């Protein structure tokens, strides 16, 4: 509390790049300068009305160019030249006059639905210590993830290639998921993530051209990390056994390796896999030197589990009842999506009551209830 | 390729002590990671059995 | 919850969830039936407060608002809180809830308004029974909470942080308000205010930052000093007691104008003075600017321990830690007076003990020669400033300065600068000298020149003490009348002592610019020397500056270059304070020519900083006055109208620079948009408008300390290839260098790119060259900032002749000026009682998480390496110590600031 | 409840 002032200060300067904004548009722009003015007679020559896209096929070394239309017919179109002859590439769309074809502009971006998936439209605003603890391999994704980026200068004094890839993996609830989130949220590298259950697909042959794609965005854009979120969902996960079975995790696999490096010599990723089962995996992947440091999760121990139940309890409301630290006493090396549970229960047990005050006896409650889904989903209970 | 990755993590040694430079000691290290992860792991010197 | 009937406590409390038995009918009822009944009544007040304390726990505003719906009539229509007067008065404590319940728990707005005024009067005249402040305690501290007393209780602290605030928008005041009717004076409302922030101080934070911002006085907090240093230990520790503290100034600064601000900051050194950690004071006595509060400080070390311990040691080491060496020179000659050992003591707080240290880091480091050797014409004169632009700080390349060949092959000024930029190799170093002397000795009188550059820049490392002081060497060279020898000879001396006042300094520096009725256009430089003085510190706004301003402009228009670095140096003058500007900026105004209004832009920025939002759109209105003159005629002169043009666009930069350092370093995110789209404002308008922008640019991130520092520089080189001024190139890499070969590497390739390959005159391939060798020094040997590295928010003094040299087009006079790369940041190391070279362990952060500061602290997790670090700039400012299990704990703390460590083993 | 939390919703 008495953040205000933070939040107000922000506040002004929003208003104030709303205002200067608005103001330098308004007879400020760029309206009275012949650079501009002279400059668009004679860009507005060569342009459209209709500016019908095209494919750009092949290119050909004379200002020429096969492209193919969304419409059906093909032209063999000039190149204004003014547009940079070479800069454009098969796969980009192209902008076409509305009389004889030439070669009016390019497009740089045109968005797909398909690298909507993959891309982010929401902050992962849970970063770097609110998933505390397990602070010893964090050091294996931030001293051969998210440091190399920050800085190259650590790793131009050792000279030699910078760390390449990290797999993740360990009991489920230990954070291993929002890790990769986290250090990409700070770094502000182009975050790609995909979840390994869609790269299985009830169609063949098109699940590896979507793998294909990602790493190509990645080499695309230089600072660069893939999040491949559950990389155990290729070898517990199948459909039908005519487009989904074994053939399709075959191809799939190897796909990735040649993305990840193989031969193609691209743009530095980092690649992060959540995984718990280590053998749905390549023996030509689960080798270092695409993959270095490989990270073991156990459950984090006592101390530890202190400060997993510490983030959760700064958002709890706080009483003299409350006594967090025979909570931890109970929970002997367990996980922290426990402890994570638990106060979300608690606090459900307070809305029960329709209270706002979280006590030791809603923590309590709701300790013996997480602690069911371990003797009670389990039919045995005590081990026979 | 492992011995490509004996580097990179003398690298890593070399820099939680800030250095400029790496020496024999942190290969040392870096040999015994890798091996022991190779144990954790199969393909150690397989071929994929067979000939 | 139905209606069962008064039997058990069980059956009572479902009983008022409907309709009281035991409060509404009865106390109405009673209260106008017999006043003997009083007694009776009195017993029941108790019985009442118990119902309320049951029914918190339910979470619906129906079973009190309908409920107590009579009873909150009956307070003036039967109770009346006068028919006897004690009695009704001392009841009045579950009516407080009653009212409260239909002011709050309904929303009608007739009784919204209505019951606002009624609930304010009985906090009032309650209060000073303090009765009504026992009602609040105990809703505070609940037994069960919910949804309405959460919204409920802040209205109770709003009817008095209300009629405070409407103090100070109406000349009303007190009773005279028609929105509480109750006064704030007296001991019947103030007394209700003192009691209750100790109350609210002790469970949560409430009401106690809103008394000290609406009183707007150095007395409000001076009431808060009174409980929190009591509070210190036995209630909340005394680290947290800093974190309030600290937290209340830092927030508060765009809250409170230049007065309002430093009668606060009176209260927070005061504070910790008080309290155990006297590092915190001597912080606070710098950012008031006041000589006064770092000796107090200083002394409180120092003088009650008898013998040197670590505690003299520290003191040196406080006062060493500003650059601006305003603490350096304080600190100093008190040691003389004590006598214990002189000559450690002198040095710490000086910069020499900082020239010892950085021979360790250099070691490691090595020294990179890669500078160009292009041999005879103008590539001659590129070449022979990029080797100094290399070896920036302190390196050795002794061999490189021997070889004379190179040196005499350069021509003009050149010859200056060529031999300034020799002197740059052996920058904050004693040694060099016997180089420097050589050239002095020895042909034209324009080598002789720039080794009085070099001396100067070589100073900065070594004066403060009086110790091989800058002004005994170079003094000899002001008198000279050869313009050549003087400037370049107050030139070294305003950049050695920077903020250090010292007398014999001041009073050199008076003569010169106060005979400029002579045209000499390197007498910019006079003045410059004589405003860096000030600046670090409280300002005399000497009268000798401001009076040889007014003379130039009259006498000279032909040099509009000169008049312009002088427009400039008033406004760098009165930095170090904020208060002093104001007066001054009238007396700049008194004058009046179109020339005049020239230099009022510039030291509008200075004087209304850290809290100039006004400011910045005040620089925007100046903008459009131009064309709005010349539209009604589109429906001598020339020098004075191109000086108006090009101080208005430095002055919209200028104001956001001062700002954004100040007002905490969240508002630098979006000043980086601001000067932005205002280069875009200006482009394809006007073009001369245009040119200037790009330069200012680069040094307002510089000033600032901008968050990222890979992207911008690089970005903004591309696009400026196309436009004119490659000098724009010069002013990215000032913010570019951060830690060296981090960013810099990608500045070497694309400044490169930009010159290697397209040419089209020599001239513009010579600012494209000495770019690129400037961001580099080899493997971040050195980082740059204008923070103080004390305050964060601070501003430097040795930074702002690089502020200078961004407002006009390129010279070779410039490429003399520019050499100067000082404002160095110490590699962070641990001082022991003889003082040890290497530090231990350090935590490292990029950036801090903390939502409840905004000035940056470490957090305490971090990322841990080795000793022997320099201080990352942004991108790893966060520094926390490490080293407690080893039983080293620092006493001088370190936040990412310069300082350099101090640990006391046990 | 502080007197703040209220108003943090509003900035
Ligand atoms: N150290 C921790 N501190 C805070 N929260 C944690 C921590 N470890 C795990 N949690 C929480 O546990 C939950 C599950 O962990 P997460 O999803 O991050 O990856 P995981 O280990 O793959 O587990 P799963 O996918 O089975 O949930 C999340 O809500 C996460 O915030
Ligand atoms: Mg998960």
């Amino acid at each position: 509390r008495c953040k205000l002032k933070l939040l107000r200060m922000e506040r002004i300067k929003d208003h104030l790049l709303l205002e200067e904004e608005f103001v330098s548009n308004s007879e400020i722009l760029k309206p009275f300068e012949k650079k501009q003015e002279e400059e668009k007679k004679q860009l507005e020559e060569i342009r459209g009305n209709p500016l019908s896209i095209g494919t750009l096929e092949e290119i050909i070394d004379d200002d020429h160019a096969i492209v193919t239309s969304p419409t059906m017919p093909d032209y063999y179109v000039s190149i204004l030249s003014f547009v940079d002859k070479e800069l454009l590439e098969p796969g980009c769309s192209v902008l076409l006059h509305h009389k004889t074809m030439s070669i009016v502009g390019v497009l740089q971006d045109d968005a797909d639905p398909m690298v909507s998936v993959m891309k982010m439209d929401k902050s992962p605003t849970e970063s770097y210590s609110d998933i505390g603890g397990l602070e010893s391999q964090i050091q294996e994704i931030k001293e051969s993830v998210e440091l190399p980026l920050t800085h190259p200068e650590l790793y131009e004094e050792m000279g030699i290639k910078p760390p390449k890839g990290v797999i993740l993996y360990g009991a489920p609830g230990t954070g291993k998921t929002l890790l990769a989130k986290a250090v990409a949220n700070q770094t502000s590298a182009t975050f790609l993530r995909i979840v390994g259950s869609e790269l299985i697909q009830k169609y063949l042959g098109d699940g590896p051209r979507l793998c294909r794609q990602i790493f190509k965005v990645a080499g695309e854009n230089a600072p660069s990390i893939v999040f491949i979120d559950e990389i155990d969902a290729i070898g517990t996960k199948r459909y039908d056994s005519n487009s989904g079975g074994e053939r399709e995790i075959q191809r799939t696999m190897l796909e990735l390796l040649n993305q990840l490096d193989g031969f193609d010599d691209r743009g530095d990723v980092k690649v992060i896999m959540a995984t718990n089962k280590i053998e749905t995996l390549d023996p030509a992947l689960i080798r270092p030197g695409r993959i270095d440091r490989k990270i073991l999760f156990e459950n984090p121990d006592l101390s530890t589990k202190k400060k997993i139940l510490g983030i959760h309890t700064s958002k709890m409301n706080l009483s003299e009842d409350v006594n967090l630290e025979t909570l931890v006493t109970t929970k002997d090396d367990l996980s922290g999506a426990d402890i994570q549970a638990m106060c979300t229960e608690a606090g459900l047990l307070a809305l029960r009551e329709r209270r706002m005050q979280v006590t030791a006896e809603d923590f309590k409650q709701a300790k013996e209830r997480v602690m069911k889904n371990k003797v009670e989903e389990n039919l045995e209970g005590l081990y026979l | 390729a492992e011995l490509r990755s004996v580097c990179t993590e003398a690298g890593m040694f070399a820099i939680r002590a800030r250095r400029k430079v790496a020496t024999e000691k942190d290969f040392l290290k870096a040999v015994d990671k890798v091996i022991s992860g190779y144990k954790k792991f199969s393909s150690t010197s397989r071929y994929m059995q067979y000939n | 919850m139905v209606d069962e009937s008064d039997k058990k406590q069980q059956t009572i409390d479902e009983q008022s969830q409907i309709s009281p038995e035991k409060q509404t009918p009865n106390k109405k009822d009673k209260k106008k039936e017999e006043e003997e009944q009083l007694s009776e009544e009195d017993a029941k007040l108790k019985t009442d407060l118990e119902l309320l304390v049951e029914r918190l726990k339910e979470d619906d505003s129906s079973l009190y608002e309908a409920s107590l719906n009579a009873l909150k009539e009956s307070i003036k229509n039967s109770t009346s809180s006068m028919t006897a007067v004690p009695k009704p008065l001392k009841f009045l404590r579950p009516t407080y809830p009653d009212l409260c319940s239909i002011y709050d728990k309904w929303t009608d707005p007739n009784l919204k308004s209505s019951l606002a005024d009624v609930l304010s009067i009985l906090a009032m005249t309650y209060s000073e029974n303090g009765k009504h402040d026992s009602l609040r305690y105990r809703l505070l501290s609940d037994v069960s909470d919910f949804e309405g007393w959460g919204h409920e209780y802040i209205r109770h602290l709003a009817l008095e942080i209300g009629e405070v605030y409407n103090d100070q928008v109406e000349k009303d005041a007190e009773d005279e308000t028609s929105s509480d009717g109750s006064k704030s004076d007296g001991s019947a409302a103030t007394s209700g205010f003192e009691f209750s922030k100790e109350d609210t101080l002790r469970l949560c934070l409430d009401i106690v930052p809103y008394f000290l911002k609406h009183n707007g006085e150095e007395d409000a907090v001076d009431l808060l000093l009174e409980i929190e240093s009591i509070d210190k230990l036995p209630q909340f520790v005394d680290e947290n007691t800093f974190q309030r503290v600290c937290q209340y100034m830092v927030a508060c600064v765009p809250l409170l104008p230049p007065p309002e601000d430093v009668a606060f900051l009176k209260t927070a050194y005061s504070i910790y003075l008080s309290q155990n950690e006297l590092t915190d004071a001597i912080a606070l006595a710098v950012r008031l600017g006041e000589e006064d509060m770092i000796r107090s400080v200083f002394d409180a070390t120092s003088d009650p321990v008898m013998h040197k311990q670590l505690a003299y040691i520290l003191a040196a080491q406080k006062t060493s830690f500003e650059y601006e060496g305003v603490q350096d020179i304080i600190g100093n000659g008190k040691l003389s007076e004590h006598f214990l050992y002189l000559a450690k003591e002198l040095n710490l707080t000086g910069p020499k003990v900082p020239e010892d240290i950085y021979k360790s880091h250099l070691d490691n480091s090595k020294s990179v020669f890669s500078s160009a050797g292009l041999d005879s014409a103008q590539q001659n004169l590129a070449s022979s400033f990029v080797n100094g632009f290399l070896n920036l700080g302190y390196c050795n390349d002794k061999l490189i300065v021997d070889n004379d060949n190179w040196v005499y092959k350069t021509k003009g000024d050149g010859m200056t600068s060529a031999v300034a930029s020799i002197g740059s190799i052996y920058q904050w170093n004693l040694d060099g000298l016997q180089q420097l002397d050589k050239y002095l000795y020895v042909d034209e009188p324009e080598v002789k020149a720039g080794a009085l550059l070099g001396i100067g820049i070589s100073a900065s490392g070594v004066h403060d003490g009086e110790v091989e002081p800058a002004l005994l060497l170079l003094q000899d060279y002001v008198t000279n009348p050869d313009t050549k020898i003087s400037s370049a000879a107050i030139l070294g001396l305003g950049i050695a002592f920077a903020g250090s006042k010292n007398d014999e300094v001041l009073g050199l520096l008076l003569p010169i610019a106060a005979s400029t009725d002579l045209p000499i256009e390197t007498a910019a430089m006079a003045s410059l020397a004589l405003a860096h003085v000030f600046v670090g510190t409280c300002n005399g706004d000497i009268t000798t500056s401001i009076m040889d301003n007014f003379l130039e402009r009259t006498a000279i228009e032909l040099k509009t270059d000169w008049v312009r670095f002088l427009a400039l140096a008033l406004g760098i003058l009165y930095m170090g304070q904020g208060e002093q500007v104001d007066d001054v900026l009238e007396t700049i105004s008194a004058i009046e020519h179109p020339m005049t209004s020239a230099i009022e832009v510039l030291v509008g920025s200075c004087a209304y900083t850290g809290t100039g939002d006004v400011l910045l759109i005040q620089d925007l209105l100046h903008r459009l006055t131009p064309k709005n003159v010349k539209g009604e005629e589109d429906a001598e002169i020339k020098s004075e109208e191109k000086k108006g043009k090009s101080s208005d666009k430095d002055a919209t930069t200028d104001g956001k620079n001062d700002d954004e350092e100040e007002e905490k370093e969240a508002g630098i995110v979006d000043e980086l948009a601001y000067a932005v789209l205002g280069i875009a404002l200006i482009a394809l308008g006007e073009d001369i408008g245009k040119e200037m922008s790009l330069r200012h640019f680069g040094h307002l991130m510089h000033y600032g300390n901008e968050h990222i520092r890979r992207m911008v520089p690089l970005a903004m080189g591309i696009v400026s290839v196309s436009d004119p001024q490659m000098k724009v190139f010069d002013t990215l890499t000032r913010f570019s260098h951060d830690a060296d070969l981090e960013v810099s590497m990608n500045s070497i390739f694309a400044m490169g790119l930009c010159g290697a390959g397209t040419n089209n005159a020599r001239l513009a391939q010579l600012l494209r060259q000495l770019a690129s060798y400037y961001s580099r020094e080899q493997d971040a040997l050195f980082i740059t900032r204008l923070a103080q590295g004390l305050l964060h928010l601070g501003k430097g003094t040795m930074t702002m002749d690089v502020f200078n040299d961004a407002h006009v087009l390129n010279k070779v006079t410039l490429a003399s000026i520019l050499t100067t790369a000082v404002g160095l940041v110490s590699p962070s190391f641990m001082l022991k009682h003889h003082q040890l070279f290497y530090m231990l362990n350090a935590g490292i952060r990029p950036k801090f998480i903390l939502a409840l500061n905004d000035e940056g602290e470490p957090i305490k997790v971090n990322v841990r390496v080795g000793q022997a670090v320099e201080t990352v700039g942004q991108a790893g400012r966060p520094k926390k110590i490490t080293g407690w299990i080893t039983q080293s704990t620092p006493v001088l703390l370190n936040h990412g600031e310069r300082a350099e460590l101090e640990t006391d083993e046990y | 409840a502080a007197p703040y939390a209220a108003k943090l919703k509003q900035t």
